[PDB]
C-alpha cells in the first residue's frame, strides 16, 4: 500500500495535528488505545485509503504513521501524559530542552541543527515500514522559530534523501490577532523563501480566517486555539479524505500537483469549505456550493469572487447525489460566478467521497449529513503575501530586530534574498494571469 | 523546565529581592519556610527549587559586599526558607565608590560566589539565564554587580541576563559616576533591563500613596508588586512571553537598546475597578516609575500583563481601542507593538492588576539628566582620587560618558518617520 | 617595602602591580625570567586586571630583549601563548588586548614558523565561549598576516586548519564567523562546498580585491648588512 507520512513541527504543528489525529481516529473508528472502537473488527477505512496514514504494527494494534517535532517538550508532554498517551509510539514524539523562542534562525541555523539528526532518524525508521512509501504532510505555523525555521530545514533534507517523493505542506499564515510574536512577519517571509521549492502543494491557513469564522459561524466570541483546531482539523481532514476512503478525484498526493498547479511555483491553492453550523439544521448542495464562493468561508481572508482561477477541485463529502452536484455546479458556471483564465482547457473537476464527514463530540462543531471543499487556485491569494511583505518591509526597512537572526547564525544578506524571492513570487502571480 | 537564578546584590538589590521573594510565595502557595489553585504550583519550579522534602528554597543568591543588610534580612521571616549557604559577604563595605566594587574588594569576592550559581546551575533541568537586583547608585549593586554580569557571561555566554536596574536621583555625591559606569556595562552585557527610578518611586509613595516621609520598605512593595506582575509570564504555563529570551525579541528591537520603563495599577491606597479604567490608570504617567515624559516620545515596542478577574476578550478590545486613539505614541514601524497577557491569578489582596513594560524612547531624560550630572564633576575632574586610587582610569571615565550619550543619541534618532537607508 | 621577588606575588594587587612595572623599566633599560616561564606565566594571569595589563605589558617588554635553542622557545610558547589567548585576547581592555597579542606575535619570532604556534591557537575553536573563539581566528589571521606560509609544508598544514573551518563558519555569533571568513581571504593571499551558499557568494566578492620578520630571518638580514661593511 503506498504509504504517507505525516510530520508536524512546532507549537502550532502538534496541536493542529492532535485535532486531526483526533479525527482521524474517530472516522476509521481507532480508539485512543489504537484498537479498534467495540464491535468494528475492521477499521472504516481499509481495505481503502486506512493504510496509508495509519499502520498495524501488530493484530489489532493500529499507530498513525506520524512524527511530531518540537524544540521545547511542553507541547509534547501534554500528548505523552494525555488520553493519546498510547496512539503513538514513543519514538514518534520527538522534543528538544529549549525552543527557538519565536526567532527562525536559532530554529533553522543554530538550535534545530541540533535535533535534526534524530528527526532524520525517525522518518527514515518510518519510511523503511512502508511498501511504496508515497509521501509526506508538512504541517506548521511561519510565525513562531520551530515550526519555521525547523519546519523549513526538514523540508530540505526531505528533498534531499527522499528526492522521489512529493510532499504537501499545511501552513498556519500568521493573524495579529493571535500572534505571539512581533517578527513574525520576517519568520513568514523567511521559510516560504526556504520551502518555496520544497513543497509540491502548500495549502494556507490564515489565522485570521479561521478565527473570524469560529467568531461568526460558531458564535464564539473569543475562539482558542482548540477552538481554531477544531475546525482546521475538520477541514484538513474533508482535504484528504478521497485519500482515506472511496475516492473518485485526488486519490493520490501526485494528483494535487497535477490538478491544482500548472507552474511549481504556484501551488498555493485558496481553500474553502461549507458548512460550519454551532452543535446547536439540514441544509443542501446547493446551498454549501454557493457558500464556497461566499467571501466569510475560506481559509485565507480574500474574495472568492476575485482574481484569476486556474485550477478548482470540488470535493464532496457524505449523502450526495451526482445529480445534484451536476446541477449545482451547472447554476455556478452559468451564473458566471469566478473568472475562469483563458489559457486552460479544462475547468471545474468534481470529486465524491460518500463516506459522511464527522465533528469530534467534544468540539464545537455539528455533524452535517453533506458537505463540500474547494481547492482553487486563485490569483487571489497573492494578496496574503501583499499583506505580509508591508510588515516585513516596515521593519528591515530600520533592521528592526535584525540583531537577533544575525547573533543566530544568519546573514543579514538572507533577508535580501528571502525578500526578492517573494517579490518574484508576488510578480508570478499577476504574470500568470495574463494572456 | 527553563529555570531561572536570581542574584541580589548590595543594599538595595537584597533587600529589594527579599520583598520579591516574599511576594511570588503567597502567589505561588508558599509558607516563609516553603510548603490550592495548582496552578500556583506549575511553574513552581522556575524561582524555587525543589529540595527532597516536598519543600521549596529560592533559587536566589545573596550577595553585599559587607554582612550590614544581608545580616537583615537572614534573621527575618523569609530568611528561613534561604539556602544558608547561599549568602555571600565580605568584611567592609566599599564606601560608595564603583571601582572597589569592580576591581578591587569586589573582584576577590566574585569568584567565592561564582562556586554557588555553578553549583546552583548543576541542578537545572534547563536553566534559561539570570535575574539581578541591584543599584547603580552605590558601590557594590552598581560595581559589583557589572562585573558579575561581564563574568556570567564569559561563563554563561547562551543565557538570558535580565536586570532590575535602580537609578540614584537627586537627594553620596558620586551617584551619577556609579550609575553612568554600571550603565556604560549594562549596555554591553544586558540583555533585559527594567529601569526603576527612586524620584519617581519616591514621588508615588509620597503623592499617590500620600505616605508622608515613605521609607525604602515602601519603595520596595512598588518594586515588589512591579517585579511579580512582571514575571507573571514566568511562573504561569499557557502565555504569551514563556521565557526570558521569547519576550527580549519582542521587546527589543536593537541590540544595546533595551533598556524598559514600568508602569503598575492599581495604585491608590484608600484610608471595584473596571477594565477601561484599569488600562487608563496603566497608561497615565501619574502611574509610571521614572522620571522622564512617556507621552513625549514614542514606544518602540509594549508588553503589558493583566491578572485577576478580568477577561481576555474585554481586555484585547481595551489594548486594541487605546493603541488606535493614541497611535502617534507607538511606531509605526513595528506592526504590533503590543504584547498583551492576561492571567487567571490574583495579586491578592487584589481583584485585578495590571503591570506595564514598556520600551519607550523617552527613557533618553533619564540617562540625559544622569550624563549632565556626570559631567559637571568630570570637567572639574571631581572625586576623582576615590575611584583613579583602585586602579581606575580617566579614559573609562570618557568612555562611560559618550558611551551612554550615543546610547541617548539612538533614542532621540529612532523618533523618525518612515524612512529607508 | 622590599623584596621584589616577594612582592611580586604579594597578598596586595597594588604591590604586584608596581613590582610588574618595575620588571617592565628593568627589562626596558637593558633578572633572567627567561629560563623558567612558570614565573610570567603567573603573572599573566593576575586575577586583578588592573595589575594583569602591566604583566602583560612587561612580558611583551621580556620577549623583546631575547634574541638561541629553538627547544627552549617551544617551551615558552606552549607556556604563554594558550595563556595569552585565553585570558588577554578575551579580555575587553585596549591595552591588554594589543599587548596580549604582540606576545604572542613576538614569541612567534622564535620559532621557524607559525606551525607550533597556530596549533596551540587551534584547540580553542572547541570552547562554547564566543568571544574567546573569534580571538582564536583573529588571532591565527594575525599570525598569517605577519609572517605568512614562510617555512611551512602547506600540504600538512592547510588540511588540518580547514578541517575545523567549516564548523565555525556557520557559527551563531556573528562575530566568530566575521573572523572566520577574514581567515578565509588570508589563506587565498599566499574548502568550500561545505559553505553556505551566499558565504561562498560573498567571499568570491571578496576576493576580487588584491594588489600586491623571524628572529633568525633577522639575523641573517643584518649578518649580511654587518659584513657588508668592508670597506
Ligand atoms: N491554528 C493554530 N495556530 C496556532 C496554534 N498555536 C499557535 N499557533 C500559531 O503559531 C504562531 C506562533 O508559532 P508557534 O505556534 O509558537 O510555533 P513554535 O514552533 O512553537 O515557535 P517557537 O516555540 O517560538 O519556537 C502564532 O502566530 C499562532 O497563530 C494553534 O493551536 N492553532
Ligand atoms: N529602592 C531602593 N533603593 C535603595 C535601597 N537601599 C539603597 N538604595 C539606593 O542605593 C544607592 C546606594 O547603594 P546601596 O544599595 O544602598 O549600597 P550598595 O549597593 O551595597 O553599595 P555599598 O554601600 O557601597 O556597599 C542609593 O542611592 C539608594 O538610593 C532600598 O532599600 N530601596
Ligand atoms: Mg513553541
Ligand atoms: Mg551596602
Amino acid at each position: 500500500m503506498r504509504e504517507v507520512i505525516s510530520i508536524n513541527v512546532g507549537q502550532a504543528g502538534c496541536q493542529i495535528g492532535n485535532a486531526c489525529w483526533e479525527l482521524y481516529s474517530l472516522e476509521h473508528g481507532i480508539k485512543p488505545d489504537g484498537h479498534l472502537e467495540d464491535g468494528l473488527s475492521k477499521p472504516k477505512g481499509g481495505e481503502e485509503g486506512f493504510s496509508t496514514f495509519f499502520h498495524e504494527t501488530g493484530y489489532g494494534k493500529f499507530v498513525p504513521r506520524a512524527i511530531y517535532v518540537d524544540l521545547e517538550p511542553n507541547v509534547i508532554d501534554e500528548v505523552r501524559n494525555g488520553p493519546y498517551k498510547d496512539l503513538f509510539h514513543p519514538e514518534q514524539l520527538i522534543s528538544g530542552k529549549e525552543d527557538a523562542a519565536n526567532n527562525y534562525a536559532r530554529g533553522h541555523y543554530t538550535v534545530g541543527r541540533e535535533i535534526l539528526g534524530d528527526v532524520l532518524d525517525r522518518i527514515r525508521k518510518l519510511a523503511d515500514q512502508c511498501d511504496g512509501l508515497q509521501g509526506f504532510l508538512f504541517t506548521h505555523s511561519l510565525g513562531g522559530g520551530t515550526g519555521s525555521g525547523l519546519g523549513s530545514l526538514l523540508l530540505e533534507e526531505l528533498s534531499a534523501e527522499y528526492g522521489k517523493k512529493s510532499k504537501l505542506e499545511f501552513a498556519v499564515y500568521p493573524a495579529p490577532q493571535v500572534s505571539t510574536s512581533v517578527v513574525e512577519p520576517y519568520n513568514t517571509v523567511l521559510t516560504t523563501h526556504t520551502t518555496l521549492e520544497h513543497a509540491d502543494c502548500t495549502f494556507m491557513v490564515d489565522n485570521e480566517a479561521i478565527y473570524d469564522m469560529c467568531k461568526r459561524n460558531l458564535d464564539i466570541p473569543r475562539p482558542s486555539f482548540a477552538n481554531l483546531n477544531n475546525l482546521i482539523a475538520q477541514v484538513v481532514s474533508s482535504v484528504t479524505a478521497s485519500l482515506r476512503f472511496d475516492g473518485s478525484l485526488n486519490v493520490d498526493l501526485n494528483e494535487f500537483q497535477t490538478n491544482l498547479v500548472p507552474y511549481p511555483r504556484i501551488h498555493f491553492p485558496l481553500v474553502s469549505y461549507s458548512p460550519v453550523l454551532s452543535k446547536s439544521e439540514s441544509n443542501s448542495v446547493s446551498e454549501i456550493t454557493n457558500a464556497c464562493f461566499e467571501p466569510g468561508n475560506q481559509m485565507v481572508k480574500c474574495d472568492p469572487r476575485d482574481g484569476k482561477y486556474m485550477a478548482t477541485c470540488l470535493l464532496y463529502r457524505g449523502d450526495v447525489v451526482t445529480r445534484d452536484v451536476q446541477r449545482a455546479v451547472e447554476q455556478v458556471k452559468n451564473k458566471k460566478t469566478v473568472q475562469l483564465v483563458d489559457w486552460c482547457p479544462t475547468g471545474f473537476k468534481i470529486g465524491i467521497c460518500y463516506e459522511p464527514p464527522t465533528a469530534t463530540p467534544n468540539s464545537q462543531l455539528a455533524t452535517v449529513d453533506r458537505a463540500v471543499c474547494m481547492l482553487s487556485n486563485t490569483t487571489s491569494i497573492a494578496e496574503a503575501w501583499k499583506r505580509i511583505d508591508r510588515k516585513f518591509d516596515l521593519m528591515y526597512a530600520k533592521r528592526a530586530f535584525v540583531h537577533w537572526y544575525v547573533g543566530e547564525g544568519m546573514e543579514e544578506g538572507e533577508f535580501t534574498e528571502a525578500r526578492e524571492d517573494l517579490a518574484a513570487l508576488e510578480r508570478d502571480y499577476i504574470e500568470v494571469g495574463a494572456d | 523546565m527553563r529555570e531561572i537564578i536570581h542574584i541580589s546584590t548590595g543594599q538595595c538589590g537584597n533587600q529589594i529581592g527579599a520583598a520579591f521573594w516574599e511576594t511570588i510565595c503567597g502567589e505561588h502557595g508558599l509558607d516563609f519556610n516553603g510548603t490550592h489553585d495548582d496552578i500556583q504550583k506549575e511553574r513552581l519550579n522556575v524561582y524555587f527549587n525543589e529540595a527532597s522534602s516536598g519543600k521549596w528554597v529560592p533559587r536566589s543568591i545573596n550577595v553585599d559586599l559587607e554582612p550590614g543588610t544581608i545580616d537583615a534580612v537572614r534573621n527575618s521571616a523569609i530568611g528561613n526558607l534561604f539556602r544558608p549557604d547561599n549568602y555571600i559577604f565580605g568584611q567592609s563595605s566599599a564606601g560608595n565608590v564603583w571601582a572597589k566594587g569592580h576591581y578591587t574588594e569586589g573582584a576577590e569576592l566574585v569568584d567565592s560566589v561564582m562556586d554557588v550559581i555553578r553549583r546552583e546551575a548543576e541542578g537545572c533541568d534547563s536553566l534559561q539565564g539570570f535575574q539581578i537586583t541591584h543599584s547603580l547608585g552605590g558601590g557594590t549593586g552598581s560595581g559589583m554587580g557589572t562585573l558579575l554580569i561581564s563574568k556570567i557571561r564569559e561563563e554563561f555566554p547562551d543565557r538570558m541576563m535580565a536586570t532590575f536596574s535602580v537609578l540614584p536621583s537627586p537627594k553620596t555625591r558620586v551617584e551619577p559616576y556609579n550609575a553612568t559606569l554600571s550603565v556604560h556595562q549594562l549596555v554591553e552585557h544586558s540583555d533585559e533591563t527594567f529601569c526603576i527610578d527612586n524620584e519617581a518611586l519616591y514621588d508615588i509613595c509620597q503623592r499617590t500613596l500620600k505616605l508622608n516621609q515613605p521609607s525604602y520598605g515602601d519603595l520596595n512593595n512598588l518594586v515588589s508588586s512591579v517585579m511579580s506582575g512582571v514575571t507573571t509570564s514566568l511562573r504561569y504555563p499557557g502565555q504569551l512571553n514563556s521565557d526570558l529570551r521569547k519576550l527580549a525579541v519582542n521587546l527589543v528591537p536593537f541590540p544595546r537598546l533595551h533598556f524598559f520603563m514600568v508602569g503598575y495599577a492599581p495604585l491608590t491606597a484608600i484610608g471595584s475597578l473596571t477594565v477601561p479604567e484599569l488600562t487608563q490608570q496603566m497608561f497615565d504617567a501619574k502611574n509610571m516609575m521614572a522620571a522622564a515624559d512617556p507621552r513625549n516620545g514614542r514606544y518602540l515596542t509594549v508588553a503589558a500583563f493583566f491578572r485577576g478577574k478580568v477577561s481576555v476578550k474585554e481586555v484585547e478590545d481595551e489594548m486594541h481601542k487605546v493603541q488606535s486613539k493614541n497611535s502617534d505614541y507607538f511606531v509605526e514601524w513595528i506592526p504590533n507593538n503590543v504584547q498583551t497577557a492576561v492571567c487567571s491569578v490574583a495579586p491578592q489582596g487584589l481583584d485585578m492588576a495590571a503591570t506595564f513594560i514598556a520600551n519607550s524612547t523617552s527613557i533618553q531624560e533619564l540617562f540625559k539628566r544622569v550624563g549632565d550630572q556626570f559631567s559637571a564633576m568630570f570637567k572639574r575632574k571631581a572625586f576623582l582620587h576615590w575611584y583613579t586610587s583602585e586602579g581606575m582610569d580617566e579614559l573609562e571615565f570618557s568612555e562611560a560618558e559618550s558611551n551612554m550619550n550615543d546610547l541617548v543619541s539612538e533614542y532621540q534618532q529612532y523618533q523618525e518617520a518612515t524612512v529607508e537607508d | 617595602t622590599l623584596p621584589l621577588e616577594e612582592r611580586l606575588t604579594y597578598k596586595l594587587w597594588k604591590a604586584r602591580l608596581e613590582a610588574y612595572k618595575e620588571l617592565n623599566q628593568l627589562f626596558r633599560n637593558s633578572q633572567i625570567y627567561w629560563r623558567d616561564p612558570t614565573l610570567f606565566a603567573q603573572y599573566i594571569t593576575d586575577s586583578n586586571v588592573v595589575a594583569q595589563e602591566q604583566a602583560i605589558v612587561a612580558l611583551n617588554s621580556l620577549i623583546d630583549a631575547f634574541a638561541l635553542k629553538n627547544a627552549h622557545n617551544i617551551t615558552l610558547i606552549s607556556t604563554w601563548t594558550p595563556l595569552l589567548v585565553e585570558k588577554g585576547l578575551t579580555s575587553s581592555r585596549a591595552t591588554t588586548k594589543t599587548q596580549s597579542m604582540s606576545c604572542i606575535l613576538s614569541l612567534c619570532g622564535l620559532d621557524t614558523s607559525i606551525t607550533q604556534s597556530v596549533e596551540l591557537v587551534i584547540p580553542f575553536f572547541e570552547k562554547k565561549l564566543p568571544k574567546l573563539i573569534a580571538a582564536a581566528a583573529n588571532c591565527v589571521y594575525e599570525l598569517m598576516a605577519a609572517f605568512g606560509l614562510t617555512n611551512v609544508n602547506v600540504q600538512t598544514f592547510l588540511p588540518e586548519l580547514l578541517k575545523h573551518v567549516p564548523q565555525l563558519a556557520g557559527h551563531g555569533d556573528r562575530n566568530v564567523r566575521s573572523q572566520t571568513m577574514n581567515l578565509i581571504v588570508e589563506i587565498y593571499k599566499v574548502l568550500f562546498k561545505k559553505l553556505k551558499p551566499i558565504q561562498v557568494k560573498d567571499l568570491h566578492k571578496l576576493f576580487a580585491k588584491v594588489g600586491d620578520l623571524f628572529e633568525w630571518e633577522k639575523r641573517e638580514l643584518e649578518k649580511k648588512r654587518s659584513q657588508e661593511e668592508e670597506a
